[PDB]
């Protein structure tokens, strides 16, 4: 699981329809690093500090054994910088 | 166990006032001896007569037309298997 | 006292013969009524926990047959200061 | 003229609000004091007088209004209220 | 229009409070002095005139509104309402 | 035009569709949304007789698959005058 | 944006949840939550119109199971200028 | 207290409701900002604070309310507020 | 046998004499 | 308010119960307890003809089930001046 | 001891009225305020108290005095009298 921070909300309009209703957003490791799109099942705000998991475990965090995701996020970090 | 089974046992008064946990020596309660401050001496002072909803929750069962079908194809998001999103003129979204 | 006693009803007539039992039955305060919406009403009265007690037994047995009844009865021993500010503090 | 009683009826409701309410004003020596949108359809409309007067009008008003509209919720008489009781009772309808 | 006669009908929902309006206007000399909003979706409109104008309005009113929307709760007459019962009688609407 | 659409609804989502939906499909004018308590909202639209018609013809067929659905759809074609005082001019 | 999307719920804490999802899941403005009566509550964003269909999706999915639960999620892509008029603008 | 984690109980009427929020400020540091009549009968208490004593605050509460009154209709907790939903939160009751 | 708008209504209406 | 409420009772705890019932229920004031004698107690309470019914019907209540019980239950509502001498006061 | 509360037991003779002051008292924290010889036999005893207090003290004296001599005739509290009743309830025992 990586460490990661929430930058803003990602849309795709057109998107596959076993995504379902899910949200997602734009993370990075840090303001300047390669971006990365995650599944939000949590729930979170631009600034958090979150943890995402990745491989087959972020299929199942996002919703299903079959869900296409690769990234997830399954929490938010209490206290971080 | 001291206290009766949450699910068999409902308290008259919730709270400070429960007594399902069996208190013993000098608590508060009151006997069938005693008499006073309430049952009838509460309820027997004023005459009364009694007589002969609509709510966002005596709705939640109230009939519907069917669900919208959707019948578009393309990628467009077209999800079937979570909640119910209406467009314009009822269309399912 | 400082202790907290509270009945809901449905309907105003079962309330206001609630309060007039609990204040007759014991050392109370009647200290709000609250239109809650719907039909519930609720008022409460404050005073030493013992006193407290009997009044809202008495509130509770004088109001079960009035109207549409009692919804619920309730004591509160020592009311966190939070609470306070959602409290009514004269009716 | 009012009193020390207080006569109280409940119904769903406005119309057999106003019936009961005419039913007793008309019926004994009382005077209407409120009228009270309690929510959810509940409707109260209060009245004070002396204890006979109150008697006989919340009489007259329950026979009145039991057959009108959604009906009859309670009819209710204090011979005297508690004085705490009184700052929950209005003194004038509004 | 003159007249202390009182008609007063009472609906669930607006709809079949505003055609009962309607149809009293129409069918006798009575003013509208009223629509309130009970709660519970009650809905109640009142009208003053003389005693055989308010007859034949409240009739026109409750039938027209009968099968409207979701109905008619109370259609009720009263031919002289106690001075005390002026005070909570709608004036205008 | 005066004659008088309305429509009657369980919750605020289905009266917005059909408001929607009636001005889109004649030219009539909304002329208010009530809240009416217990959950009804009724809106209602001025306009021609025709216009009318079709506007609350197709506000009931928008809003009726939307939420807790409709509950009536009524036309008055002439307003008497009385009836005015009661009705909102406005939004 | 000049969409517009509705949630409505049974009881405030879905109506909260609703509005803070869809407030999560895209770039639109929370334009009001109005208590309709009887328990209706319903939560109002004003957008794009995709992010509304975005925001909108999302926001049904997550107060479904919140207290009471969800009665509508409806989206409005193309607001009539007379519906305007029934519309807060800024949440009370 | 600080923290912007939120907690909400609804409750089938004022009793249960007041029960829960006594609950919830004795059993973490948590400010209780708001008490709403939502109608219907309906009521919410909202109390912020951090995650974890928002947590507890609102375990304790669900708790404690569910068998008074007409009894418990949600319990809801959010780590991290948007600041859009600001806008609609009571900040004070 | 006279008709009008006293037809109206029968059983629907309670302030009337008849029901009084 | 000249009317007089009696409520007689077999021994001293139904009167008291009597006398307090009668107070709270409506608007009488309450001029003396007697004993009798033999375990009789009275208890008497003056005041306006409508409140003594309900004073007094509401006392009957009260102690009817309270130890050995209630004997009678009496109004007169207005008293002959000859009377109040053998009442007491306050 | 301050108390508001009332507590009544009333005995047939006056060895069960002094049994039930005894256990009253050691209770709870009343104060006896008389033992009133009614007149035929009977006689009553009277605490004071706050309510809770009251309570637990007129039920030990109810237990403790049932099977002594001729018994037990009343239990009785009033969690809080009439003003005007205060005129006929004594303060000190005589
Ligand atoms: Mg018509």
């Amino acid at each position: 699981m990586k460490i990661m921070q929430v930058e803003k909300t990602l849309v795709s309009t057109n998107r596959i329809a076993d995504m379902g209703h899910k949200p997602l957003l734009v993370v990075w490791e840090k303001p300047g690093a390669p971006r990365q799109v995650a599944v939000d099942a949590i729930g979170c705000i631009p600034g958090d500090w979150v943890l995402c998991v990745g491989s087959s475990a972020a299929r199942e965090a996002a919703g299903s054994k079959s869900y296409p995701s690769d990234l997830t996020i399954i929490g938010i970090i209490d206290q971080w910088n | 166990l001291v206290c009766a089974p949450r699910s068999d046992q409902m308290d008259r008064v919730s709270g400070e006032g429960k007594e399902r946990c069996h208190i013993t020596g000098d608590d508060w309660s009151v006997n069938k001896h005693i008499t006073g401050t309430a049952g009838q001496w509460a309820s027997g002072r004023n005459p009364s007569m009694r007589g002969n909803e609509t709510s966002a929750f005596a709705n939640r069962n109230v009939p519907k037309p069917e669900k919208p079908g959707s019948k578009i194809t393309g990628s467009s998001g077209n999800d079937t298997q979570g909640s119910l999103i209406t467009y314009s003129g009822g269309a399912r979204g | 006292g400082i202790a907290l006693g509270m009945i809901e009803t449905r309907g105003l007539v079962p309330a206001i013969e609630a309060a007039d039992a609990m204040t007759k039955a014991a050392e109370v305060r009647l200290v709000g009524r609250q239109f809650v919406g719907g039909g519930y009403v609720t008022v409460l009265v404050r005073g030493e926990t013992g006193a407290v007690n009997a009044a809202v037994r008495a509130g509770a047995d004088a109001c079960e047959r009035v109207g549409d009844g009692l919804v619920a009865a309730h004591i509160i021993a020592r009311v966190h200061s939070e609470v306070e500010n959602i409290l009514p503090k004269a009716p």
